[PDB]
């Protein structure tokens, strides 16, 4: 984990890619902080198709799944990290719960599928970042 | 963001 697998499809948060992912390219989105690159293998996940506003994420700090509820994705200013510059993230979509360094890539879960994966986080706040419009990976 |  730490990815989407959907379709030949692999999805992650464009600040973890790897080489092999720009390598493999077929989008990217520096103001949703994702990357999609593409697999030879047929990958597992299926993306939800719905308005969930609740789930379950993994979190990598706590190395426990968490029920969570999160507003409708929105442009957010985030401040600058060793990452990115101050700006504003599409699409994101906000929770209240522990969030620390390391959890970008979670997955955030509802009973459809996949909803997103977490990119930001921070003053009690965890950051999702929405890939539900994303019909075309499905 | 995240990501450390
Ligand atoms: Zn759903």
């Amino acid at each position: 984990s730490g990815a989407i697998y959907v379709g030949n499809f692999r999805v992650v948060n464009r600040h973890l890619a790897t080489h092999n992912d720009w390598a493999n390219l077929v989008w990217e989105d520096s103001s949703r902080d994702l990357l999609v690159s593409s697999t030879t293998a047929q990958g597992c996940d299926t993306i939800a198709r719905c308005n969930c506003q609740t789930g379950v994420y993994y979190c990598n700090s706590r190395r426990k799944h968490y029920p969570v509820s999160f507003s409708k994705p929105s442009l957010i200013y985030v401040e600058a990290s060793e990452y990115y510059p101050a700006r504003y993230q599409s699409h994101l979509m906000l929770a209240q719960g522990h969030s620390e360094p390391g959890d970008a890539g979670g997955i955030l879960r509802c009973q459809h599928g996949v909803v997103g994966i977490v990119s930001t986080g921070g003053n009690g706040l965890v950051g999702f970042a929405d890939v539900r419009d994303l019909l075309w990976l499905d | 963001f995240r990501g450390k």
